[PDB]
């Protein structure tokens, strides 16, 4: 989970593969978060 | 075009890690091309 731990450890090709996965995960998570924020924003906005 | 040891052939790859890969011939992580290798041993036979 610690990005530096990947970069420190692996050869560049493998590092990119692992990092790509981590980014994919974080990105999916960030998008889920943003989606959550957006959907919540709808609920909050309705409230507003 | 260049000559390396047969075992060494793994090194010629995009973003690869290795001595030749770092010190002499490095291919980019972006690279596009094909690599071909063969033993010039008969050719590389000198008394010396």
């Amino acid at each position: 989970s610690v990005l530096n731990d990947i970069l420190s450890r692996l050869d560049p090709p493998e590092a990119e593969v692992q990092i790509d996965r981590l980014i994919t995960g974080r990105l999916q998570s960030l998008q889920t978060y943003v989606t959550q924020q957006l959907i919540r924003a709808a609920e909050i906005r309705a409230s507003a | 075009s260049f000559v390396i040891r047969g075992d060494e052939v793994r090194q010629i790859a995009p973003g690869q890690t290795g001595k030749i890969a770092d010190y002499n011939y490095k291919l980019p992580d972006d690279f596009t091309g094909c690599v071909i290798a063969w033993n010039s041993n008969n050719l590389d036979s000198k008394v010396g």
